């Protein structure tokens, strides 16, 4: 549990300083972004280990593959949008495990 | 020049005056290093206190944060925009107009899709960006109608003459907000050259180059992003703006571009940005090319305040005081996350 | 494939997360998230959250630090698996490592 929070921590703070860097670029695609939500493209499946004659909760990061909401009209940050789009992505698959 | 002088000082002296003396009322270096020298945000309201910036943090939160710092400094452009805007002449008036009208249609884009979607409008009223105004009618209340929009921001709102080529409410829908914010960016940059061109002074003589260069640059780094999106390359040609020296020659390789090699060797045609692509060191504790791009809009931006019967002046200052915001928020940023490996995102004006 | 990832969060996170694709407005268009600042209360914070718990599409809750904090009550008590709720700290502001609701229940570690 404690190496997986340890690496949390790292990569978390990896990605958000990225984000850092985008809302230098694009200024305040924040405001554009949570503008736009209507769907996801990541989903979580429940399924079950028996490691015992106990049954166990468990998870896996699924991928629906919905088209992301690319933005480019804020000075054309999509250069910094992406690298974020990697920070975070790597983030969520790991919450998802640690879940 | 030939007109200006018994002319222009009549009706300008007082902004030129202005422009000089708010050039000069940006924060010293020494503020500077006052600003990196105190890393906390106690001490960061104590010192900009002191400086012409600052004494403005009454009636805040007591946890002072990096997003108040970004307000204060928004509140003193916004003000000192207001200022200047509110003073001025037919000419003048409209060129500080064409000034505002980019964020007019970035606010205005936020505006649209806040009501094709179930949302209220008095939602909307705060998250404006400022200078937005839209003191105009017909826009707000619109029991949530596409083309209740469309005819209010055809009639109403004073940027509807662009909005002749975003038309048939269909865009509106099957159509990205964004492409449509890039045509609207490109009509009124293009309609705004031409307004300069036919003030044929150092006026266009100034403000020519430095929009030719936007063109150029924003040709430039759309051409860099859009390598991994769905955009066919003659609707690539579309929406690039016909002012600027590529559409002579440039814009076409760039068509042809498809990678990182193509747009270094358009960069390449040219040596003026040559120059700014090579200083695009991007590492961590240093400047991006971004920040080049930036820089150069800086050295052109003295190259304006260089000349002193034109209107490009006021537009220097918007660039520079977009860079010192900029700067400034970033310090506090920088402060409050405690991190000073990574300060070095910003870029000093003046 | 089956429930919807939700978060809690000042606005960084919500932005890098909605970066992400993690958000989703249901039928009734209501958002599986809540941006909260110095003008959002604790109580709302509670009873969102005891929305989050009401829908049968969850799974997976993501709350900064500070919001555990805030409503540290509402969460040790809600002791289910149900939602497999994740702490997770702030950006300007240091890791949360005490207080953790799975290192009390363990006693032989740090």
């Amino acid at each position: 549990i404690i190496e997986t929070k340890m690496l949390m921590g790292e990569v978390m703070r990896e990605a958000a300083f990225s984000l850092a860097e985008a809302k230098f670029t694009a200024g305040d695609f924040s405001t554009t972004v949570i503008q736009n939500v209507n769907k996801a493209q990541v989903k979580i499946r429940a399924k079950k280990d028996n490691v015992a004659g106990v049954t166990l909760p468990v998870f896996e990061h699924y991928h629906e593959g919905t088209d992301s909401y690319e933005l480019t009209g804020l000075a054309r940050g999509g250069e910094q949008l992406a690298k974020l789009k990697r920070n975070y992505a790597k983030a969520v698959e790991l919450l998802v495990e640690l879940a | 020049s030939f007109f200006p002088e018994l002319y222009f000082n009549v009706d300008n002296g007082y902004l030129e005056g202005l422009v000089r003396g708010l050039k000069a009322g940006v924060l010293s270096q020494a503020d500077y290093l006052n600003l990196v020298q105190c890393e906390t945000l106690e001490d960061l309201k104590l010192h900009l206190q002191s400086t012409d910036y600052g004494n403005f943090l009454a009636n805040e939160a007591s946890p002072l944060t990096v997003s108040v710092i970004d307000d204060k400094l928004k509140e003193k452009m916004v003000v000192e925009f207001r200022h200047m805007r509110n003073h001025a002449y037919e000419p003048l008036a409209s060129f500080l107009d064409f000034i505002t009208y980019s964020y007019m249609i970035d606010n205005v884009i936020l505006l649209i899709t806040g009501t094709l979607h179930q949302r209220s409008i008095a939602e909307l009223v705060p998250k404006c960006h400022p200078l937005g105004s839209f003191e105009q009618m017909e826009a707000v209340n619109i029991a949530q109608t596409p083309a209740e929009l469309y005819n209010a921001i055809l009639v109403d709102t004073p940027l509807a003459a662009f909005f002749q080529d975003c038309i048939s409410e269909q865009d509106l829908d099957e159509m990205n907000i964004e492409i449509i914010r890039n045509t609207l960016y490109k009509a009124y940059l293009e309609s705004f050259y031409k307004f300069c061109t036919l003030l044929g002074g150092t006026t266009a003589d100034a403000m020519c180059p430095i929009l030719e260069f936007e063109a150029d640059r924003r040709a430039f780094i759309i051409t860099i992003n859009s390598f991994g999106t769905e955009l066919s390359k003659e609707d690539r040609a579309k929406l690039f703006p016909h002012c600027g020296r590529l559409y002579p020659e440039g814009l076409a390789q760039l068509a042809r571009a498809d990678d990182y090699e193509q747009v270094k060797n358009v960069a390449d045609y040219y040596p003026e940005y040559k120059l700014l692509f090579e200083g695009a060191g991007s590492n961590p504790g240093d400047k991006t090319l971004e920040d080049r791009f930036f820089e150069h809009e800086v050295k052109l931006n003295k190259l304006a305040f260089l000349n002193q019967f034109h209107f490009g002046v006021f537009y220097a200052f918007v660039k520079l005081k977009e860079q010192e915001c900029r700067n400034i928020v970033w310090i506090a940023e920088c402060i409050a996350q405690r991190h000073r490996a990574k300060i070095d995102n910003y870029i000093p004006i003046f | 494939r089956g429930k919807l990832i939700a978060v809690i969060g000042d606005e960084d996170t919500v932005t890098g997360f909605l970066l992400g694709g993690i958000g989703e407005l249901n039928k009734n268009r209501h958002p599986n998230f809540l941006v909260v600042e110095k003008d959002t209360t604790i109580n709302e914070i509670e009873d969102t959250f005891r929305q989050f718990l009401n829908r049968d599409d969850i799974g997976i809750i993501l709350i900064n630090q500070y919001i555990a904090e805030m409503v540290r009550h509402a969460l040790d008590a809600h002791q289910r698996s149900i939602p497999a709720v994740l702490e997770i700290p702030s950006k300007e502001h240091p890791y949360d490592a005490a207080k953790d609701s799975i290192l009390r229940r363990a006693k032989g570690m740090f």
